[PDB]
């Protein structure tokens, strides 16, 4: 509990955060009236806080200092005036658009870590996701003010603050999930329902996909070398039960090929069985196959239940993480979860040099400065439009 | 070469009815009788309560659409010439704004109803009707340059769509209708449940939209225009109740639907 104090009161960005909340530095609704709550290491949860300035923000998380706390949507009145109103009365405007990706979602094909453990070998899967996401968000929906954070353990959580994003509805929301989420049945005894030819959300993010398949999937994880999970996960996307068969039964005579090896198999044994006219129309339903296993194996996975609503609450950037004690910092694509900073080495740091400038955790803050002032510009401007237009 | 050279109500429901549909806008005039009134109402509300009951059994549009056209020659009839038809469906509709302007439930519920009775009326018109309709209601298209530098994109998007909606199966038949077809720019929040079905190409926040698709925005207009008169008449209830006579025919009516 003392260390979660002082890093309140040391190392927690509070006037950042303030400015990114706000979209401004002076105060507005966006923060009076946001909805913040707060995790206790005694097992409590206090939701519909809210705060007036950057002083009491500050003040109030430092006053209850909880384990970690949590930001929701931006209400038409101010949340800590619920016991004034009744609960029909209190309803949301704005909440920051949040995707939120888990590693464990990729244990069908990750090896080398399973469950909440993580390594450098396997975030490539988060990399890969976080740019193709990234590249959804600006070619397809034109978002530029948005920033992606470590979950502390085993996640990557995008926070989109641009002000159209800001004010989708619930079933807008709803439905951008469903555009960006194409792996829409994590099992793998089926092949995916995707329809041909691909939409072009699909066909990019499958090239963007391509170069990374044989060194991440067929070389680094390289999860089909046990033959029953290349027989329980490789074999059902094929197209053809004769494939299958063939398949199987070689590689039960001939066990414990690796994923490359049984990547070529595929292709040879199609080759051997379907000679003659049809050979153009297999090799082209083969194919399919492959490219849909590309994209059933490294498109981003997601979690529904943090975007399908705008009321939801999410732990904040910059928060602690209770077990493992990393920071929920800001990253990017050459991200991975060793780089990391911890509460107990920021306080080493902090009792060594007395600086927070000086500590590990300042290239972060360093990011989420940069973030908010283009944030704020693009605000401003935008305000500036709207009056143009409306003159 | 050789060359030659009350009624005003009458005239707006000829006016309101040449495109055979109405977002229904426009204030009625002149009188009816109590009777007519009662009668109108049911008639329509027999119409929207079978639609919400087919909906409720999760029948399709097709299906719906067999149910509820027999009974338009019965009780509220559709493309037709009759100044009496033409008053029934424009005043049954108004005498249920002022039945389902009373709560947030029955707001939803008309709007849900009458907007898919909107959906079949304008299924039943030819495409100049529904072209001339959606001219009346004032309501971007692309350059040929930009259909060019997207041309990939844009059939990549609606092929799949030409082959299953239009039944286009052949690649042949998709490209030449592709090439005479025309395509729509908005923003891509005014056509989210194409976007999210993946129905519509997406670039810089803008959704690219074919011109055979797209009614769901013009019934979407039409529900949410409907659904803001509804809240206005719900505002201006207190002037409906200077006449008694009406309150127990609106009660009868509601309660069908609580």
């Amino acid at each position: 509990s003392s260390d979660m104090e002082y890093y309140y009161k040391s190392l927690y960005p509070f006037k950042h955060i303030f400015n990114w909340l706000n979209h401004s530095p002076k105060p507005s609704r966006d923060m009076i009236n946001r909805e913040f709550a707060m995790a206790f290491r005694s097992g409590a949860y206090k939701r519909y806080n809210s705060f007036n300035s950057v002083q009491d923000f500050k003040a109030q998380i430092e006053k209850a200092n909880p384990d970690r706390f949590e930001i929701g949507a931006i209400y038409n009145k101010p949340p800590r005036e619920r016991d004034t109103l009744l609960k029909s009365e209190l309803k949301a405007l704005e909440k920051e658009l949040v995707f939120d990706i888990d590693m464990d979602d990729y244990d069908a094909f990750r090896t080398c870590c399973s469950g909440a453990q993580v390594c450098s070998k396997c975030w490539k899967f988060i990399s890969l996701a976080m740019k193709i996401t990234n590249t959804a968000l600006r070619e397809d929906f034109g978002y530029k003010d948005f920033i992606w954070v470590f979950s502390g353990r085993r996640g990557a959580h995008c926070w989109v603050s641009d002000k159209r994003a800001r004010a989708l509805t619930d079933v807008q929301r709803r439905n951008v999930l469903d555009y960006v989420n194409v792996i829409r049945d994590r099992n793998t005894d089926k092949r995916l329902a995707l329809k041909r030819p691909y939409h072009p959300h699909l066909a990019r993010s499958l090239e963007q996909l391509k170069p990374f398949f044989v060194s991440i999937m067929l070389e680094e994880q390289n999860p089909w070398e046990d033959d029953q999970h290349a027989i329980q996960t490789l074999l059902p996307a094929l197209y053809d039960k004769q494939l299958i068969d063939s398949l199987k039964k070689y590689w039960l005579d001939n066990p414990r090929r690796s994923s490359k090896e049984k990547w070529n198999d595929i292709d040879q044994i199609a080759t051997s069985l379907f000679k003659g006219p049809k050979q153009d129309s297999h090799i082209i339903k083969l194919r399919e196959c492959k490219e849909d296993l590309v994209l059933m194996t490294l498109y981003p996975k997601l979690d529904v239940e943090v975007t399908k609503q705008t009321i939801h609450l999410l732990k904040a950037p910059f928060c602690i993480h209770p077990a493992t004690g990393n920071v929920c910092v800001p990253i990017d694509e050459s991200f991975a979860p060793e780089k990391a900073p911890k509460l107990i080495d920021l306080q080493t740091e902090m009792e060594k040099n007395n600086d927070v400038s000086l500590t590990a955790l300042q290239p972060f803050i360093n990011q989420f400065q940069a973030y908010v002032s283009s944030l704020l510009k693009n605000e401003l401007g935008s305000v500036k439009r709207e009056r143009e237009d409306d003159d | 070469m050789f060359r030659q050279s009350s009624e005003e109500e009458k005239k707006l429901y000829a006016r309101l009815y040449e495109s055979k549909l109405s977002f229904y806008d426009l204030p009625p005039q002149g009188e009816i009788t109590l009777e007519q009134f009662e009668i109108w109402a049911i008639d329509r509300l027999k119409i929207l309560l079978e639609i919400e009951s087919c909906l409720s059994r999760n029948k399709s549009i097709k299906e719906i659409e067999t149910i509820i056209k027999p009974q338009f020659q019965k009780l509220l009839p559709f493309n037709t010439e009759s100044l009496e038809d033409r008053k029934k469906d424009y005043y049954s509709h108004f005498i249920l704004r002022l039945c389902f302007c009373r709560s947030k439930e029955l707001r939803e519920k008309f709007v849900r109803a009458e907007t898919f009775l909107f959906k079949i009326r304008f299924n039943m018109l030819t495409s100049t009707d529904q072209t001339k309709f959606v001219q009346s209601l004032d309501l971007q298209f692309i350059s040929n340059e930009e259909k060019a530098e997207l041309s990939h994109q844009l059939y990549q998007t609606v092929s799949a769509s030409l082959q299953f909606q239009l039944n286009l199966n052949e690649e042949h038949q998709r490209k030449q209708y592709f090439q005479q077809e025309k395509f729509i720019k908005l923003p891509f929040e005014n056509v989210i449940e194409l976007v999210g079905n993946r129905l519509v190409f997406l670039k810089d926040g803008y959704a690219y939209l074919p011109q055979f698709q797209q009614l769901n925005l013009l019934s979407n207009e039409f529900a949410s225009k409907l659904n803001q008169e509804l809240i206005k008449t719900y505002q201006y209830l207190p002037r409906l109740n200077e006449d008694d006579r009406l309150l127990p025919i609106l009660n009868h009516l509601s309660s069908g639907y609580t």
